[PDB]
């Protein structure tokens, strides 16, 4: 699916 | 428990702009990408954009590039949903919503804002004017007489409607506002009462428009016959 | 941009039945699809993700399946709290779109429409225009035809209806239609008729009344 980068 | 607070209704000038803001409470703002999503009056779902709240990266829909902004302030775990050169077709709710983003992809919108109404016109505030909707022996059906009043030409929404000062309740119809062509918006609420004891009751509309600051009243009484 | 087609976009149901809906995507989309919930003034719920895995919170009575172009969300056993509208989702690609809906309201038997036809107001026509209000009452199904005929000519163009959503207490439905003319279109003509055309009426039903009498 599309992201959007890590958050983490 | 996990929720997101958006800020209140905006009215805007076509070629203004508008900044919503939507705060998150109760998970880490930062764990989640999150989505602005918006739905004009009768119709269905249309994605703006996403943000990440960590790193500030963004998706713009490609009809909104170049136009609407999104950020973020990581002190106060707030969204910022900015519109710039409005038009009357930007009219709707503007929703933000987390995204469950497992993976770092998305997956689901799972915590959403309450909404923000955006209005967009030419029109200026204005109260309603308020006309009789009035009962008549010859619009009698069975025991049964329809009365109301006709709210018309405010802007912008919303209006409150009541009657006798909340005492009638039972029988009332307050209808979707409707949107005219002149831009102005109109609603009509309706009551169905007794025919027999139209002679002695008494029914009056109470109409409020808080962004006017009007409070206005109506009595509405049969029609009679010279 | 992907476009998904749901089917069917209106059903009545019954409190027990089961509902299939059905989402089409206009090319493959995997498994990236979620389904919605959404009732009348509020945002939606999420139901399905992953398309088929069951969002927590939700009753197992909603189940949903499918892959790449063709999706389904069956909601089983309905109860009360079902009848809503319900959305697909993608996000396979950008943008992210949604289906058009698909609102389920509720069966009950077929009520009539009580009619009124309310002229201006004196006090409006002293301002430059004249709104004439044609009710129709408490009635099931929602399907209704609403005519104006302005001596025996049908209008066009210069009307607006607004309805209610169905009743939570007795599953029917009202709606108004407002004729507006400005002074000098309403003083053109005589006798102003609202025909109203419904399944619980054996033939149409028109009120009337005579401009100044």
């Amino acid at each position: 699916a599309v992201g959007i980068g890590a958050v983490f | 428990q996990e929720v997101l607070v958006q800020s209140g209704a905006e009215v805007k000038k076509p070629g203004a702009s508008v900044k919503v803001s939507c705060r998150a409470f109760g998970y880490t703002f930062t764990g989640n990408a999150l989505h602005w999503v918006r739905q004009a009056p009768g119709q269905g779902l249309e994605w703006l954009g996403w943000i990440n709240p960590h790193s500030g990266d963004t998706t713009t829909s490609q009809k909104f590039q170049g136009r609407v902004y999104m950020t973020r302030d990581k002190s106060i775990n707030t969204a910022y949903l900015d519109v710039t050169r409005l038009t009357s077709d930007d009219t709707a709710i503007y929703y933000c919503a987390r995204d469950k983003y497992y993976g770092n992809e998305a997956v689901g919108m799972d915590v959403w804002g309450q909404g923000t109404t955006v209005t967009v016109s030419s029109a200026s505030t204005k109260g309603p004017s308020v006309f009789p909707l009035a009962p008549s022996s010859k619009s009698t059906s069975g025991g049964t007489a329809a009365l109301g009043c006709l709210v018309k030409d405010y802007f912008p929404e919303p209006v409150t409607v009541s009657w006798n000062s909340g005492a009638l309740t039972s029988g009332v119809h307050t209808f979707p506002a409707v949107l005219q062509s002149s831009g102005l918006y109109s609603l009509s609420s309706v009551v169905t009462v007794p025919s027999s004891s139209l002679g002695t009751q008494t029914y009056i509309c109470n109409v409020n428009h808080k962004p006017s600051n009007t409070k206005v009243d109506k009595k509405v009484e049969p029609k009679s016959c010279d | 941009d992907i476009q998904l087609t749901q089917s069917p976009s209106f059903l009545s149901a019954s409190v027990g039945d089961r509902v299939t809906i059905t989402c089409r995507a206009s090319q493959g989309v995997r498994n990236e699809l979620a389904w919605y919930q959404q009732k009348p003034g509020k945002a939606p719920n999420l139901l399905i993700y992953y398309a088929s895995t069951l969002q927590s919170g939700v009753p197992s009575r909603f189940s949903a399946s499918g892959s790449g172009t063709h999706f389904t969300l069956t909601v089983s056993s309905l109860q009360p709290e079902d009848f809503a509208t319900y959305f697909c989702q993608h996000m396979s690609s950008y943008p992210l779109t949604f289906g058009g809906g698909t609102k389920v309201e509720i069966k009950r038997t077929v009520a009539a429409p009580s009619v009124f036809i309310f002229p201006p107001s004196d006090e409006q026509l002293k301002s430059g225009t004249a709104s004439v209000v044609c009710l129709l009452n408490n009635f099931y199904p929602r399907e209704a035809k609403v005519q104006w005929k302005v001596d025996n000519a049908l209008q066009s163009g210069n009307s607006q209806e607004s309805v209610t959503e169905q009743d939570s207490k007795d599953s029917t439905y009202s709606l108004s239609s407002t004729l507006t003319l400005s002074k000098a279109d309403y003083e053109k003509h005589k006798v102003y008729a609202c025909e109203v055309t419904h399944q619980g009426l054996s033939s149409p039903v028109t009120k009337s009344f005579n401009r100044g009498e």
